[PDB]
């Protein structure tokens, strides 16, 4: 654009000029810094060295791992991190350049595309898995309740892992993944809200002060949360309950001891 | 299923065979410019002597 | 394995579908080059002379 | 369907006649590809003479189907 | 008196590695 510039500034004098014959020279050599066809030399070169195989990895959809950390964990993979990107950088070069790019790598770029959202769904149901995992862990009493949910859940990930490949079944096992750990996420967000409640009336029983009104009230609030997790009923409810009481007759007959020391 | 599994071997198969014509029209298309650049640079170059 | 089978027919014959649609993606691009190199060396060739 | 008195008559014979109607245009459909299927057989035979074969069929039936 | 039911994660994971063969 600036060369057009120039080139309207005098014609055709201005390349031989008093400067613009070193204009010519700043622009070769910038042409020659501007250069495009190593990289896409260099994109079709890896893409030809290593993602020849990299391409069609839909077969085995699970992978277990190893993560060398503190306890040396291992988590659960899908074998989708790079090829979605290599798709997009197909549809980039020949929508915007258009070469003539491989395509034996079109093709198979194609057939990632045509298992790709399957993989999508199943990667961030993997995530909020994990994500899960890591809230309900960093507590332990709702592992009592959740129990059930939790081992549904890996019901479901035993039987998703299991199988690796499966053409023809596989949408409806994605759907019901995904209302499964939905579902999951849903009660244990709102299992976390539920004890947050009882337990603002658990260690708010002792600051009403001796009144028998407020601290029934107390109880019926708390147990009409109770109600609502019999309903979509957790694991094992009376047991957790059991719990509860203990220490909620421990609170009880120590505010009752003081209040009686001083009556 | 296997109705409608040989309706669809038959039907791909029927899609293809049309691939296959658009193709060759195209690939005799090529074959006549490629043929016609040759034989006018030829004129060209008969023009030149 | 019937609907096993299928589901593969079905995706398999997609893929070979898109071959189709890059063999003929790669015919559209040849007969424009070759047309237009053609045009060019034809008419400026025939105006040197 | 101009004697079967289309837009006079109730919905539910005017339903079985739109079913049949479309039958024969469903009827229309496959048989002209199996036809095409044909064609091209031969014209893979036939391709050694000619390739004007356009392909392109308005069968006059199109805008009284839609 | 049931002990009803409880299971885990990382555990239910590398078994199901092994049950990957």
């Amino acid at each position: 654009a600036y060369m057009k510039r120039v080139e309207d500034v005098l014609g055709k004098g201005w390349e031989n000029h008093v400067e613009g014959q070193k204009l010519k020279q700043d622009g070769d050599s910038f042409r020659m810094k501007l250069n495009t066809q190593e990289i896409f030399d260099d994109w079709a070169r890896k893409v030809q060295q290593r993602n020849l195989g990299v391409s069609g990895r839909i077969f085995t959809i699970e992978s277990t791992r190893v993560r060398g950390r503190t306890g040396n964990v291992l988590k659960l993979k899908v074998n989708f991190l790079p090829e979605i990107i290599t798709l997009s950088k197909e549809v980039r070069n020949l929508k915007w350049l258009g070469f003539r790019v491989p395509l034996a790598i079109v093709n198979k770029a194609h057939q990632a595309n045509q298992l790709y959202p399957f993989a999508i769904s199943l990667i961030e149901s993997v995530r909020t898995y994990e994500r899960t995992c890591e809230k309900v862990e960093e507590r332990n009493t709702i592992s009592l309740l959740v129990a059930g949910l939790k081992k549904e859940v890996q019901a479901l990930i035993a039987e998703g892992i299991a199988l690796v490949w499966e053409s023809y079944k596989l949408d409806p096992y994605v759907q019901r993944l995904a209302e499964t750990v939905f579902n999951f996420q849903e009660k244990v967000d709102d299992l976390l809200i539920i004890e947050e409640k009882i337990d603002l009336e658990v260690r708010s029983l002792e600051t009403c002060m001796y009144d028998h009104k407020t601290f029934s009230e107390i109880l019926n609030r708390v147990q009409k949360a109770v109600d609502d997790l019999n309903l979509h009923s957790y694991s094992n409810l009376p047991i957790w309950v059991n719990k509860l009481d203990m220490e909620i007759e421990r609170i009880l007959g120590v505010r009752l001891q003081a209040g009686l020391r001083a009556w | 299923l296997e109705q409608e599994k040989h309706e669809l071997r038959r039907r791909f198969e029927n899609r293809e065979g049309e691939w296959e014509g658009r193709v060759s029209e195209l690939e005799t298309d090529v074959k006549q410019l490629q043929d016609e650049l040759e034989r006018q640079q030829l004129h060209l170059r008969e023009a030149d002597r | 394995h019937l609907e096993q089978e299928k589901h593969e027919l079905r995706r398999r014959f997609e893929n070979r579908e898109g071959e189709w649609e890059g063999r003929v993606s790669e015919l559209e691009t040849d007969v424009k080059q070759l047309q237009d190199e053609l045009e060019r060396q034809q008419l400026h060739l025939r105006e040197a002379d | 369907l101009g004697t079967r008195k289309l837009m006079h008559v109730a919905y539910e014979e005017f339903e079985k006649v739109m079913v049949a109607c479309f039958e024969v245009f469903q009827t229309w459909d496959d048989e002209y590809e199996k036809l095409q299927v044909l064609l091209r057989d031969i014209v893979k035979r036939k391709r050694e003479e000619n390739l004007k074969m356009v392909w392109r069929i308005n069968p006059a039936h199109r805008k009284l189907q839609a | 008196e049931l002990a009803a039911e409880d299971e885990q994660v990382f555990l239910m994971k590398q078994q199901s590695l092994l049950a990957k063969q």
